[PDB]
This record gives C-alpha cells, structure tokens and sequence, in this order.
C-alpha cells in the first residue's frame, strides 16, 4: 500500500483479532494482551460502506428498447442495431472493469492509511517515553501497567507522569 | 523492564483475490461480487403486469387469429412471446412487421372499439377454411373480408371521423389473389385499388396477383397495413376491390410497456428485473445474464466476475 | 518558558457540500458547479447565422409556398422552425420527408438556378386556388404543373446535363388526381407514368388515383421526390402525364449547417451554444438544459448539479 | 483525508486565516501571532487550477446530428434513434458523476497532503529543539522571539544556535 | 566525525513530458506511447484470408460481370474493394444495394450451385453487346435472360424446393425496357409481372418502361432482388415476362467475414489488424490511423498522442 | 508528489545512479559512495509493469461492422450511422485521455511513495544514533565504516552496538 504499513513495516496481520480491524497488542509487568481500536476500524468501514452505497441497489429502469436478437438476415438496419448494442456493451464493460480496479486500489490504500494514522497518533502520544522499533511496536521505557496501557489506547496517557523515569532509562550509559 | 506496545491489523484464514490498477491478483480480507450471473429461471409476475402470449404472437393477437380470442382487449406491461407460437389463420404478411409489433408492444393494449362503416353494395364477413373458429370457416376477428354482391363491387368511398380525445390505430389489409380467375370470383372485376388516407397521410396499395406456396391450401396472401388517426382528423377509405376492411380501431397509448421473446415459465414471485432467462436480482450494478432486459436491471457486461474489495489486504503469518 | 508554534489551515463560515467516492455529503471550503442549468431564453444571433423560419417549414421554403417567398436563395448556419408554422399551398406529402428536410438543412442553402427545359406540346404553369399568391391562384414557386395542350399530352423525354463543377439537387413531384375524371381533365389520358433517371439512379412513379380528405377544397395530392445529379451526369425526365416538373436546381453544399425546432425568440447577443430553450453559456463541461444542441456546447447529462470541490475540507471550530 | 492532518490531528481550521490556506500560529515571549505560508497555499491552488483547466472552457463543437424528439409514432427506426441517444446520455452522465466524485476525493487528499508536507518540513527544521505535541503544534524548548519564529517560517532557522539551550530544557531532571 | 547517509532517486538527462490530472506538462524519466499513429501502408495477407477485388466490386463478382469470372466460388475473410473498380456489363441497379453488399460480405463466400429450373416455352440465355465475354455478346454469368419463344411468352410458374440442410440465397432481377416497343420485341406482350415467393415471404415487382441515359448504348435497366430460402421451404417464381432468372443459389454462411474499401497494396507479411491505410501493429490500446478497422485492433481515438508515464518524476540538478 | 519526497525534501535526482531507481549515498571515514536499493526499485517497477500488463497487447477483435464513409447523400439512416460512430469515438477518446491522466498522476504518487517508504525504514533502523537533516540525509553520530553503512543498506544494522557512542556525540554540551 502507498503508506507502507500493511504488508509493509507491519510484518503481518493478526488472525486472532476478531473484534476489530486495527488494534494494540502489549507486553508489560502484568502479562500480554490485545485490544481492538474502535475509531480506526469504524473509519475504514465507513469509507468502504460509502463505496457500497454508490454501487449496490442503484440500478436504472429501462422499458421498451431495440431488438437485440434476429431470426433473419436483413443487412443495413440490422447491422446498425447490432453495432449500437455491441458499442454500448463494450463501453459499459470497460466502465465496470475500470471502476472495480480503481476502487480496489483505493480501498487497499485507505485501509493502509488508517493503519498508519493510528500508528502516528500513538507515536505522538508517547513523546519522549518510547522508541519506534521499526515493526509497528514501541519500546516503552517505563513501568506501564494495564491501566497505563489503557490510558494510551484511550488517548488519556499523560506523558509528563513518566518522562523522568523514561528519560533515565532511555539515555542510560 | 518497561513495556512493549505493538500496533496491528487483523487478517483472515480465507482471503479473497481481487484485481487492482497495479496487480491482477491481490488478496484482501473480503470482497463482494458486482456481476449478477444467475437467474431464478422463471419470470416473476409482480410488480410488472405480464401477459403470456402462449401460442400467439402479438401480431396474431392483434389481428384476431382464432386461437388468440382470449387476448381481446387485454393489457400488459410486458408481453411474452413464446418460440412455440404459430399462426393458424389466413396467410398474411406485414410490410415492416417489426415496426407494427414494436408500436403495439410499446402501447401496451389491445383494447378495440367497433365502428359502423356501413358497407353498402358489397358482401361482408368473408371466411376461409384456413381460419377455423369453433369448427367453422372464419377469419381474423378484427378484419372484414368484403367481396362482390350480385357480381357487382361498386366503388367504396367511406369516411370515419375521429371525434375522440385520443389517437385511433386502424389495421387493414389488401388481398392478393392467387390467380386472375380468383380476382373475378371474389371482386367481380379485374383490377382492385385501395387508397387509405387522412388529412396528413396517404397510403395507396395495388394488389399483386399470382401464386404463392400454399398454406392451409391457400395460394393467396393478405398484406397488413396500419393507419393512425389523430383527434380532429378523418379516415377516408377509397377502394374498388381487394380491401380487407377494419372493423374498428385500437386504442393506442404511450407508456412503459414492451415485448420480450422468452420460453421461461411465469412464477408467483416479485422481481423488478426481467430477462429472457428469467427474473434476476437487481442488488448488483452489473450482470452477464442477458443483454435483453426489462425493468430496474443491472447493466449487461462481458465479464463473468468483478470482485469489489470490502476489506484491507490480507497478510497471514 | 520557550515558545509554541502551531501549524494549521484555513476554514470558512459558509462551506459547500460535495460528493466523493467515499462520502455522499462532505463539506469543503469552496466548489464550482459543472452542470449548466439555465438558458437566457433567446437564441443569440451571433456567431452562427440564424434564419428564423417564422410561418414556414424548411420544406415549404424549398418548394416555394407563397408565404415563404422571402426565403428564396437564403443561407443559414441554423434554420429555426417554429411550432406555429403551417402550409398554405397545394396539399402534398414527401416520402421520406425527414431525409429531405435533413439533407437540405445540412446543405445550408436555398440558392436556386432556373433552367430552360423547353416543354413542348404541353401547357405550363398550372395553378390552384389552394395556393394563393398576391390574391391570385398560384402554385409552388419552384415547381411547374404541366397539363394537356389542345387535349393532347404528348410524351415528354427531356434531358438536362450537369456541365457544372458542383452537384445539382432537383425537386419534382407526381400529381395524384382525386378521380379518374380529373385525370382526363388535366392530362387528357387515363394513365400517367414518370421516369426520372441519371446514369447512376432511376426513379419511376405511378400516380394513384382516388379521394383524399379535402384540404383547401383539394382532394388531390402531390408527392415530392428529389434527385441529385453529379457533374458529368444527366437528368432524364420521361413522362406521359402527372409530372410536377422542376424549374431548375438547388445548389447542394456540405458544411456545418443544421435545423432546430424552437419557439425561443432571436436576440442580438453572442453565444456559441444554441438549444431549443435558448442559448446557454458554455464555460461548464456539462448541461441539463436540452439534449438538442448546436455549436460549442456542454454535454447533456441527467444530473441537475455536480459540484467540483475547489478547496480543502472545511473544518470549523 | 488519507494523511490524517486536516480533520485529523489538526483539530480544526482557522476562520481567522484569510490571506492563505495554510500557515503558522505562534506564542512566544513577545506575544502571539499568525502568518500564512505562501508556498504550500500556492501548491494546493496550482493543482486545483490544473483540474479546472481540464474542465472549464473545453467544450466540443457539434453541428447537424440526429433528431431527438418525434411528433408521430414510427416504430423501428425511431426506436433506434431514441435508443442511441438514451445510450449516449447515460454514458456521459456516468462519466460526469464519476469524474466529480474521483476529483473531489483527490482534491481532499491533495490538500491534506500539503498540510502534512508543511508540518513535516517544519518538524525537520527544528531538529532536537522542539517536540511534536500531537495536535499540529511544536513545543519549542528555547527562547524564540519574533525574528526566531520568522526564521522558521522562512526556512533559515539555524538549529545549532539554540541546541544547547533546548537540550538543557528538554532533558531536565 | 561520524558519517552522512543520504537517500535518493535517479534522474535522466532526456526526460519525457506527460499529462496528469493536475498538470498539463510534467517531466518523467520515461513514458510509452499509447496511440498507434502509423501503418506500414500495405495489407498483410496473413492471418486473415484477403481477396483483392481488383477491378470488381463484390456485387459485380456476385452477379458475374465478365471481368469478374476469376472470382467464381471464391471465399474470404476480408474482401478488398478498390476505387478503380468499374462495371462493364448490362446496366443495373440494386434497391438496397448496401444491404445486399453487406450480407454477401458478411457471408464470406461466392460458392454457387447450379439448379435446373426447366424453363419451358421461352428462350433462355439472352445476351447483350454491353456485356462482352471473350469478344462475344454475353450476360451476367449467374443470371438467365429469358425472352419470348415463337412470339409467345407463356406464363411461368416454377418451383425449386430447398431440400438441403443450409440456407439458399437466390439473386434475380426484373428487366425495365427502354420503350414499349422493346417490351414487345423481347417478351411478345405489353405488361410483365414477377412474383417471387416462399412460404414466409413474397416479392412482387412490376417493370417500369421508359428511357434511362444510355450506358454502353443501353437505355434499359435491370433491377436486382434477392430471396433467402430456408431448409424445408420452397422458391416459387411466377412471371408473365421481364424476369431475369437465377441459375442456381449461393451458399450463405455466418462468420467473421467482411468487406473494406482500400487502395493499399497487399503484402506478404503478418498482422492482426487491418485498416484501409494498411495493416497497423496492435500492441498499443489506441490508434488514430482510421476509424475503419478489421481484426484485433487498437481502438480509434481523436488524439494524436497519449503518453503513459513509466517512471518517476524527473528532477535534474 | 503527494508524499513530498521526490521533487520535495529530496532536492533532486541522481543522474549518476544508473543501476537502480532509489538508493543510498554515504560519506564516512573511508570515503564516499553510492549503492542502489534493489527492493524499492523492484516495487516501483512491478507496479508500473502491472499497469502496462493491463494496457499493452490487450486489443479486442471486431469483424463486420457498419459503414463509416459514404459516397452519396442519403439523409436519415446515414445521419444515424454517422452519429453512432461519432458518439462511440468521442466516448473512447474521453476514456483514453482520462485513463492516461489518472494513471500518470498515480504513477508519480506511487514512485514518490516508494522513496518515502525507503526513507522511513532507514530512519527507523537508526533509532537514536542519527538525526534527519531534512533533505533526505541522516547525520550519523558514530564512526560508521563501509561494513557499517552496508549493514544499514542490508537491514542488519544493530543500533545497540553504537548507541552509547552516538548518544555521547549527539547530546554534547
Ligand atoms: C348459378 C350459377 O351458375 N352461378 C355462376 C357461378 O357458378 C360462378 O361462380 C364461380 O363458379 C366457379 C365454377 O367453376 C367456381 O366454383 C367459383 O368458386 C371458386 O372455386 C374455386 C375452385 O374450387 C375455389 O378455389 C378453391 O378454394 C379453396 C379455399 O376456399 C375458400 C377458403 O379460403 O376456404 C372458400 C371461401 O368462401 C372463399 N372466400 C371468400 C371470401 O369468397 C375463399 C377464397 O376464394 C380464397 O381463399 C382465395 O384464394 O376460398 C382452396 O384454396 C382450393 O385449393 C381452391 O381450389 C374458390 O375459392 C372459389 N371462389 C369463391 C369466391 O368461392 C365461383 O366463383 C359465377 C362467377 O364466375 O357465375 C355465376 O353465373
Ligand atoms: C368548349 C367545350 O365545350 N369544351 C369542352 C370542355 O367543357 C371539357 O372540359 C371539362 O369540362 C367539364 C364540364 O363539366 C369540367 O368543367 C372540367 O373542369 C373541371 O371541373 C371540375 C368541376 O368544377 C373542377 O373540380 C373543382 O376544382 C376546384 C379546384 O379548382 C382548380 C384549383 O385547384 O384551383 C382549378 C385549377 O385551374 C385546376 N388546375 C389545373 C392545373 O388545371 C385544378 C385541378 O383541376 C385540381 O386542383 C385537381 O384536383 O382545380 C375544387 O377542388 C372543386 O371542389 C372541384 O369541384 C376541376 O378542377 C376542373 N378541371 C380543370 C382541369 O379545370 C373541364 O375539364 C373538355 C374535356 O372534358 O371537353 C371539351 O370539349
Ligand atoms: C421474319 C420477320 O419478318 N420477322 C418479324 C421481325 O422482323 C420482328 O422483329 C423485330 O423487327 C424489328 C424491325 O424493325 C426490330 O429489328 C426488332 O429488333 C430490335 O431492333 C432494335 C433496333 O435496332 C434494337 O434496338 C437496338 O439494340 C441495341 C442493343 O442490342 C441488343 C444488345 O443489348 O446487345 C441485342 C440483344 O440480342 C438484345 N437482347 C435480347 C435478350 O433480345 C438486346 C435488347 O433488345 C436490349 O438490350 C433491350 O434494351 O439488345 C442498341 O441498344 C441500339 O441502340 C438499339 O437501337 C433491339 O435490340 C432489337 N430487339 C431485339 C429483341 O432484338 C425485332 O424484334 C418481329 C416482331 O416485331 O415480327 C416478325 O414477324
Ligand atoms: C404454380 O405451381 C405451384 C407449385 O407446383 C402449384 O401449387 C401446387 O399445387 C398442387 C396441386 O394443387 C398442390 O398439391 C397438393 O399437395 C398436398 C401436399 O401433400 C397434397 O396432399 C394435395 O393432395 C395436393 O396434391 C401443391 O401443394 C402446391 N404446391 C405449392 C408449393 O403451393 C400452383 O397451383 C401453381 N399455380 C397455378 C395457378 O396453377
Ligand atoms: C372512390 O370512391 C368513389 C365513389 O364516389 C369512386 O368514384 C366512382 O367511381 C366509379 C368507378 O369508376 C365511377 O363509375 C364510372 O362512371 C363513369 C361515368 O359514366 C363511367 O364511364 C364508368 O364506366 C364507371 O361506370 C363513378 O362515376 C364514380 N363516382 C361515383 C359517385 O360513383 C372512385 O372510383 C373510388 N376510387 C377508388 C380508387 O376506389
Ligand atoms: C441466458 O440466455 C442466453 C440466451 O439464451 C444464454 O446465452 C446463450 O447460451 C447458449 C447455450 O450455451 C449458447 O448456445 C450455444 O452457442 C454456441 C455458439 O456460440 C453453439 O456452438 C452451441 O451449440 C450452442 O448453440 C448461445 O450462443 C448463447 N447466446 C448468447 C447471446 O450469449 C445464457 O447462457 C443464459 N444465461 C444464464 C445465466 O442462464
Ligand atoms: C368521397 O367521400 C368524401 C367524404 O364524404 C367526399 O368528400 C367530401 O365532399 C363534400 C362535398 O363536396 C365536402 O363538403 C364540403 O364541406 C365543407 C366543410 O364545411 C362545406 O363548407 C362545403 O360547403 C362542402 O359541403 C366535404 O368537405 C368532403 N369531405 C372530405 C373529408 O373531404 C368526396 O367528395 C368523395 N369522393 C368522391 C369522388 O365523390
Ligand atoms: C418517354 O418519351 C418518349 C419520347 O420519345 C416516349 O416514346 C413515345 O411514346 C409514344 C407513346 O406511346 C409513342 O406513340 C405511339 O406510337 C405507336 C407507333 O404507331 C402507336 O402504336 C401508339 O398508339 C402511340 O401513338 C411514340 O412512338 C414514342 N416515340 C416517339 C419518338 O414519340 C415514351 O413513351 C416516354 N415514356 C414514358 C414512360 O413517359
Ligand atoms: C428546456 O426545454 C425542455 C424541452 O421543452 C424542457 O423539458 C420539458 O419540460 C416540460 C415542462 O416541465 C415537460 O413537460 C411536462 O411533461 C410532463 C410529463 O413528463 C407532463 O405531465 C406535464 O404536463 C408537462 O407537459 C417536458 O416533459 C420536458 N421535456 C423533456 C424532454 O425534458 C426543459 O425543462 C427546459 N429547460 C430549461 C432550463 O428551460
Ligand atoms: C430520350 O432522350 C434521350 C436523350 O436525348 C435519347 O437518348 C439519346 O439518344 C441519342 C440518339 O441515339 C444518343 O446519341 C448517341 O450519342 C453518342 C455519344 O457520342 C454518339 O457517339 C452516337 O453516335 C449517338 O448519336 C444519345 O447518347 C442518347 N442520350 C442519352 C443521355 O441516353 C433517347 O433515345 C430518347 N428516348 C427515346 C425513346 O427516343
Ligand atoms: C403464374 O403462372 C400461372 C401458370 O399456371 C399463370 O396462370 C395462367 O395464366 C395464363 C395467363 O393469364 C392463363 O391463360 C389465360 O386463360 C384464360 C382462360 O380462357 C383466357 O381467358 C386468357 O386470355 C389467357 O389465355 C392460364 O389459364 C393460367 N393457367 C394456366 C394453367 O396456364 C399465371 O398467370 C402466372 N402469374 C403471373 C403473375 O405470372
Ligand atoms: C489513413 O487514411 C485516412 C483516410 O484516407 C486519412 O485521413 C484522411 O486524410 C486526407 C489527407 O490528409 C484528408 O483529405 C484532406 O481533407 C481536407 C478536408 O478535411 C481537404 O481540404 C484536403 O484537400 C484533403 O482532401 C481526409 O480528410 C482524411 N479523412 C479522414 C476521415 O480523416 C489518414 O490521414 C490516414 N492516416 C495515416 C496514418 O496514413
Ligand atoms: C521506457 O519504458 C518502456 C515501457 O516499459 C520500456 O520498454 C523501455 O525500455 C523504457 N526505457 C528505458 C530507457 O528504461
């Protein structure tokens, strides 16, 4: 994808994450765990549902048209009726195939985008208290129990509480 | 010790292959098909009013072939013509058959109003053993075969004004006898002429005498013509023989009606979209069932499958 | 103490809603409409040369209906046909009327050059009270109604070579008398024949005698035909009666001319794009005013509005 | 948007910024102020004007065509003339609606992109002298008067002048 | 001291200008043309089977103009009609010429099977000095000009059943004599009639006597008609004079064959795509050589060039 | 481009890089040198080849059609044959021009993307041992010989080996 997160610096997806599309796995003094991020999941789902709202259940009514099958050879007028229909079908077939290829490229990029946005947001929350290990994981340089992890996932982590502890551990030797 | 916090995304064990601008085959967590590729094999009789033609073409129901008497004055959103249909009346053709079929199909009605033309000096109601109705020699129900009376066929010059607020559609014909002798037996003179006109149109036909291959023992033929008469206009029929006269007019309407050739059975179900294969669901935007459609239908395309990704790239461990 | 430096973007109090691929309604700072939805209600007379047909159809101006004499030899980029137009000459029809109208409209000119056919043995310049010119019985200006001379109509066999460097368009007709008696009064014999030919084409017509509804007391009709004669070719007219002769030829050209049905008034203004509603601006790429257009026009679409974002997402406080 | 700046980590836009599309607000020892960034504003405007150059004032001339309204029933040839026109209109209507949806998606993304590019450029200029507060703002850890702010906006800020001061303040306790 | 590590991308001295959504002119490292703008100027004779018409139109090869005898029973994927082609037999026309040309072109074959009609009572094999074959007066090879025998032309009423498993295509005509005297010299009676019919179709023609401009001294004309006879159907020919009889039938097929007007020479080479300009390569998706194409061809567009970037933006020092 | 690397914070491209599309230039105690990055080059080439696979060598066969040139004036049916063809050509001409403009915009963005991804990956590898100078270059704060540079290009650089040295140099005074 164009951001380089999904199938990129995130090595692989998590089959064990079943309650969301994006989320957090942690390891701390109390154990290891997983939690889905609801806002990024919903942002991706909402955009894809916008595409589906454009495409599903939106057909046009047509009634009497031209004939499209013929039992007898006729020449000029029948040649034209067939050419008109073949022309129309080829143009709609082109539209359909291009639409799906374009939309699919965009869907892969927007889902990569949402993964990147969540990563960047988390990175900024941690300020000087953590370092990016390069694979979607942060090494957090302070004791960070379950409530602490939860404060990061919830966007209420106060980096100033832990900064002295974290700087001491980071800039050791 | 500290902690580790890892950001990630889900994956599934059963991903789906889709196409993109840069890749012909890439796996995503989920996708949905945009090309409807099946029908239920029957034409649902709701919401469109379906008229099953059974053994009758629309043109035969129009003229009044005896097996088509059940279709008199019927209406339809979609007339369904069956491949088993056959004609069983006097042999005829229609110059520009396709246009008459189209204009009647689009009108959606065989409502017919009788009119009294007062044919004086001729014999009315000619019949044929090629057109059996109730085990008796008959003729197209909406047509009137005039012949000589007392070996005279005095020239006809008949008016029928349109004093209604709607258009009238008249169907009439010319009889082409098989031989010059038949011309005399029927019309008591050698050369017939037909001139059917309004203020804004004229149609003059000359019979063409000669043998055509016999159908139900008839080497003669009738040729079918039509005339539309607007309100405030007049039908003027002027003929010295060979006229197959109208008995009245058809109401001609405008609307959403049509005709389709199909052998699919009619079912008691609901579907907006009809194809000759049967009704198809119309949730998807495209379909490859049939280029012939009626109703709120997906657009026909030459693709058997177009999968729209509905999830991220699937990246298993 | 230090400092804070914040990065940001503008916003507006009056944002505009647009559609995207993922959102049916998203607000941006500004947008521009891509569908032209109005006309000024008049057809601007620049830059295209407009000819207002007034009471005349193009075909009536071609044949020379007396109310159309002002149109002789005129030229146009766009001929405008009005719904009030009516015919006021001898009753006629044109087989394939739509094609003659189209080919004359596209040619853009009624320039007409008289030719001397030297009709010997017949009476020229027949007239009718159905076609009044200057309070006198007259006829189509470009047509020549020939009848018997001294109760003889000797067969005509007349040549007119095209020795020019351009194509000639000939308009001619056949008279269909109302009765066999009228046929005699006019042509002094019972059966007329017309054969109009070139080296590369032939047209043979037979008059069809009979009553049509009377128009300005005329139960007869004329049927209009046309013939194109290339340089180095010859017009050969061969007739034993019922010929409505040409008086010359029309120049036929190729170019950008056309015809449009409209009741919009003509104005003194400039606009590249004409619709039957009136001229429309052509800055936008699309329009929903009319599918009928002439000139440099936006493309007709079935959307009343398509707003193109011209600014970022609008995010107020 | 796909970068997550506009309607993202930038909480909202500035109705009070009227002389540009993107810009800087600062608070320092001398007060607080606002300045538009001309280069990023122009980059966004130029791209949108490129789209408008493709779309405005570019119509095609057509002259004699087919008839499209009919006073009498005719059948086969008229059915075909109507079907040809209906087919054409539906294809152009599809093109028009897809074009605008695609272009609008792209315009929202390219304007988000320009906001992100300006943020990243500023972040890199500050080197070790500032920290990203996560909301589009930098906490600058040294005295930074109006000329100093102006040197950042102009791209002439010399981070080495302030680095000793800033590191002392940043890595306190 | 330390180190510096710089990330970068390549650039080239000879970049290429392309168009994007936001920029009319932007330079990239490389691009490829998507519009084929040239042909090789000859039609490659592989893989499609080409038949060069030389001096013959397809219709003249069908009827059997003497210069076209080499085309008897030939087959083609693409028949190539040359602008130098000319007719050199009896003067004729074909009502709906374009349709007969189309249906024969699409069928791809002039295979012809003779049939014995057993014309009794008439003289067969009429010839003309307008149609020289081997320095002798002749006629269309596939047509049979019947005239009177012993100053009698007894009415013809001839059947030919289609007992084959394929459709038969019959070509026939009506002779229009220049004068009423010629009508007698040839058919020994004043008024000919032709009626050609099957169970499902009828065609009745009346000759139209009169002078047409002389071609190779002939003021008469033949008009060409055709009839398709399905298996199990019958051809019935009924005529009292002026019949130009068929000598048999053409096989009519369905497939991929066509016809093209071109003056390009035929070459010994391979190319899937043929235009009247010559064959063109078909690697690119679009072309601006000709809207007329045959085979696996790029799509015609009104652009002289469309460059697809195949590299990054080019940013020189 | 939408990431702001190519024609952005990378000042210009390298005409002297002839064996790849993206790469590294270094200066260290042993000299200065250049090396192409094969994976990012291949990622960009593969995507462009995907576009070309869609576009090159994929034409449709058509055989008998309608006539498109006419020697004689005919009116209604010929008007319709010409209008059908003109309609078709205009729609395909629109498709062709839009396709190329869209694809070219995307090709410029995806090649900018690959440059950005390589930059970000390298930045994350260096952890606390280097600083982003803002122009695509990293100042590396430790002795980094040719094998060391090669370990960065190969993705095997062990930042912990040099961290003490680099932190001492970075956070001087
Ligand atoms: C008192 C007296 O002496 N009066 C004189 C009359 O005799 C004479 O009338 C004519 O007499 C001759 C005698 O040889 C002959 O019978 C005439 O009648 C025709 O006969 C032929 C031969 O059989 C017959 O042809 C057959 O037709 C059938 C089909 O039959 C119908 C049908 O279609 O079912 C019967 C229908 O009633 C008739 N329809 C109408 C409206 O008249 C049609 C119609 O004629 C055809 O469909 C047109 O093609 O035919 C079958 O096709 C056989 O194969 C075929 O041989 C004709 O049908 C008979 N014609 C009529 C009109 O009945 C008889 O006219 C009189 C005038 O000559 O002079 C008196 O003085
Ligand atoms: C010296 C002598 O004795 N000579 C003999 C002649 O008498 C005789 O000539 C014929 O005489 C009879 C006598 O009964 C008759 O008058 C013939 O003239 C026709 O008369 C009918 C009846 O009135 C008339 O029909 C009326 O037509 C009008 C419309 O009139 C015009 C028109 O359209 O304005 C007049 C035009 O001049 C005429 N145009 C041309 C080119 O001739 C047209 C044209 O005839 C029609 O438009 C065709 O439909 O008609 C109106 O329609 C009324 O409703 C209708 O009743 C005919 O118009 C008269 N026909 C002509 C040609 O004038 C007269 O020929 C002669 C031959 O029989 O024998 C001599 O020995
Ligand atoms: C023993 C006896 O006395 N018998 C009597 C016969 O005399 C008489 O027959 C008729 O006699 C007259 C005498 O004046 C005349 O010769 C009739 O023959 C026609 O002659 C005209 C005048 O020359 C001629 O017209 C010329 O035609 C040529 C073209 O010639 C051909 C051609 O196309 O090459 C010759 C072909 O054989 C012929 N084709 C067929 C199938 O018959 C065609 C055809 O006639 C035309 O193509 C139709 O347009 O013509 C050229 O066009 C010149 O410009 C033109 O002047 C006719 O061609 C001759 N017609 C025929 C049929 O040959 C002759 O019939 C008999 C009956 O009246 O009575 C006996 O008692
Ligand atoms: C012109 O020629 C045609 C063809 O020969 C004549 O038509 C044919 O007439 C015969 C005799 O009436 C018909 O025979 C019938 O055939 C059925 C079929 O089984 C048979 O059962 C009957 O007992 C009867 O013999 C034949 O069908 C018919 N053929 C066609 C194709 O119509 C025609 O009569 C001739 N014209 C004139 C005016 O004589
Ligand atoms: C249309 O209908 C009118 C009816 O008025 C027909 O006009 C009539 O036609 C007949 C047949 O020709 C005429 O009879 C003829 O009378 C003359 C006069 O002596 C005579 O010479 C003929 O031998 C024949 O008997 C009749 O006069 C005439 N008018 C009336 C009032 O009957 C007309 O023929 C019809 N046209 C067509 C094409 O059907
Ligand atoms: C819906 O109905 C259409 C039309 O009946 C179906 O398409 C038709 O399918 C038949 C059966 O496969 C095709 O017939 C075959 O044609 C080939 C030559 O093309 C021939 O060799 C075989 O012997 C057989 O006759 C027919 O061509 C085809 N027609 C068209 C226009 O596609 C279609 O399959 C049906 N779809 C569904 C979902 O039921
Ligand atoms: C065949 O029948 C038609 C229809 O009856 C005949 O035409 C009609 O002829 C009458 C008598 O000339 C016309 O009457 C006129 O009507 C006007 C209208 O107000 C009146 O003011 C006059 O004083 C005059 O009485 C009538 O218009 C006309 N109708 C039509 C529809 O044309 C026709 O004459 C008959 N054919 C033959 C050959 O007799
Ligand atoms: C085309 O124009 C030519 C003019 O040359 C017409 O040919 C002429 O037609 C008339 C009428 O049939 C001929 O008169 C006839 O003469 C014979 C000979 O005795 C006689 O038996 C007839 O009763 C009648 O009087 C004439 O001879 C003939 N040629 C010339 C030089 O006048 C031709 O009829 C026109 N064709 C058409 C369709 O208008
Ligand atoms: C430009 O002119 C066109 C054509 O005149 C206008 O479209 C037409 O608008 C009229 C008036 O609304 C429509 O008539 C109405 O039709 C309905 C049934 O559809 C009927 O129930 C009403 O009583 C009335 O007759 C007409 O259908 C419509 N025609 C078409 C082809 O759309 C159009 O509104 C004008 N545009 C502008 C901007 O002036
Ligand atoms: C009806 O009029 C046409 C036109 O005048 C007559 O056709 C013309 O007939 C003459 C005399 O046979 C032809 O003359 C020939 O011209 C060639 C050309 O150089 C000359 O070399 C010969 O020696 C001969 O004199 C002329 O070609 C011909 N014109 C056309 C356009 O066909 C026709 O004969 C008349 N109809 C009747 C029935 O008389
Ligand atoms: C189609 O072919 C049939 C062949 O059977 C033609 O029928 C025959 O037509 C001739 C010509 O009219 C008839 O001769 C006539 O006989 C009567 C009886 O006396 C007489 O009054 C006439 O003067 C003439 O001599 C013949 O009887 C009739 N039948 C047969 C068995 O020959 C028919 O004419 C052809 N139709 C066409 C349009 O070519
Ligand atoms: C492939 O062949 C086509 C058709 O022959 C070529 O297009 C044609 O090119 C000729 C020569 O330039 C054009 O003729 C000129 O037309 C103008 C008016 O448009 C006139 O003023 C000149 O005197 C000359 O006659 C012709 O219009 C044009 N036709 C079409 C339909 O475009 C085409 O150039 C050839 N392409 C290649 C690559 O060989
Ligand atoms: C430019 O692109 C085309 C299409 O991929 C390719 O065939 C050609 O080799 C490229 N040129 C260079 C110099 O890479």
């Amino acid at each position: 994808g164009i951001f380089g997160a999904i199938a990129g610096f995130i090595e692989n997806g998590w089959e064990g994450m079943v309650d969301g599309w994006y989320g957090f796995r942690h390891q701390n003094s109390e154990g290891r765990g997983q939690a889905a991020d609801l806002k990024s999941t919903q942002a991706a789902i909402d955009q894809i549902n916008g595409k589906l709202n454009r495409l599903i259940g939106k057909t046009n009514e047509k009634f009497h048209q031209i004939e499209k099958e013929f039992s007898e050879v006729e020449g000029r007028i029948q040649d034209l009726e067939k050419y008109v229909e073949d022309t129309k079908i080829d143009l709609w077939s082109y539209n359909a195939e291009l639409l799906v290829a374009l939309e699919n490229q965009h869907t892969i990029d927007l889902t990569d985008s949402e993964m990147n946005k969540l990563f960047e947001k988390t990175k900024k929350q941690l300020r000087e208290n953590a370092e990016d290990m390069g694979n979607g994981c942060f090494k957090i340089y302070h004791k960070c129990d379950n409530a602490c992890i939860g404060s990061i996932r919830n966007g209420t982590y106060d980096h100033n509480v832990y900064r002295d502890e974290a700087l001491n551990n980071r800039f050791q030797i | 010790p500290g902690a580790t916090l890892c950001l990630g995304h889900h994956a599934v064990p059963n991903g789906t292959i889709v196409k993109t601008i840069t890749n012909d085959r890439i796996e995503v967590t989920n996708a949905t098909e945009l090309v409807q590729n099946s029908s239920i094999g029957e034409i649902c009789d709701s919401p469109h009013q379906i008229l099953d033609g059974e053994n009758c073409t629309l043109i035969d129901a129009l003229l009044g072939d005896p097996q088509c008497d059940g279709f008199q004055n019927k209406k339809w959103d979609l007339f369904v013509e069956r491949s088993k249909a056959y004609s069983n009346c006097y042999p005829y053709d229609v110059p520009d058959y396709a246009s008459l079929r189209s204009l009647v199909a689009s009108s959606g009605t065989l409502e017919f109003n009788n009119e009294s033309f007062n044919w004086t000096g001729v014999t009315q109601n000619g019949t044929s053993s090629a057109c059996i109705r109730r085990s008796s020699s008959s003729f197209f129900s909406r047509l009137n075969w005039l012949t000589h009376l007392n070996y005279k066929y005095p020239a006809l010059n008949v008016t029928m004004p349109n004093n209604e607020q709607f258009d009238k559609l008249y169907i009439w014909g010319v009889h082409h006898p098989g031989t010059d002798k038949d011309q005399i037996f029927l019309y008591a003179q050698s050369s017939g002429r037909i001139t059917v006109s309004t203020k804004r149109s004229q149609q003059a036909v000359i019979p063409n005498i000669g043998s055509r291959p016999k159908i139900r023992d008839i080497p003669s033929r009738i040729s079918i013509y039509w005339t539309i008469v607007k309100p405030g206009d007049i039908l003027l029929i002027n003929s010295t023989g060979n006229l197959i006269a109208p008995r009245g007019y058809f109401k001609i309407r405008s609307g959403k009606s049509s005709i389709m050739r199909s052998d699919a059975p009619i079912g008691k179900c609901k579907s907006e979209c009809i194809t000759p294969n049967g009704s198809i669901p119309n949730d998807k935007p495209f379909q490859n069932v049939n280029r012939i459609t009626y109703g709120a239908c997906p657009r026909y395309v030459k693709h058997s499958t177009l999968k729209l990704a509905t999830g991220m790239r699937n990246v298993p461990e």
